């Protein structure tokens, strides 16, 4: 848990940035 | 879901926000037990995810090139 | 062997050192006008490549449940 909730808040750090750019046009 | 495609390299695909979040990194041991990404990787974005198996054909041939 | 699967995001497979690594990275424009890549990226060994092409069938699955 100390690292899977660490690794897990920064998760929307690429989610609103890879997973979220390609639906942005195209 | 977590997929595997290589040693300490696993692919977490679960529901995030409002949209599945598939990001391929690295995964290291948390101290308790469970896994988790570190730096080297990338997340598959819903319309990239096509288009990366589309250009595998070309990409795969890139490969055999070098 | 630049392959576009995305925006901003490109497939780069180069020979680093005498191995053939297909880094996907993304790419940033600089003020000359040149795509830079970005800090986040994976490099993927033909070795996990074929690996994530098989893994495909299961991951692809789970994008398109919904």
């Amino acid at each position: 848990y100390g690292a899977l909730d660490m690794a897990d808040f920064e998760f929307e750090q690429m989610f609103t940035d890879a997973l979220g750019i390609d639906e942005y046009g195209g | 879901a977590m997929f595997q495609i290589g040693k300490m390299r696993y692919v977490s695909v679960r529901d995030f926000k409002g949209k599945v979040l598939i990001d391929i990194r690295e995964y290291w041991m948390d101290p308790e037990g469970e896994m988790k990404p570190g730096r080297k990787g990338i997340s598959l974005n819903p319309e990239q995810w096509s288009q990366l198996k589309e250009q595998i054909s070309d990409i795969d041939d890139a490969v055999r090139k070098l």
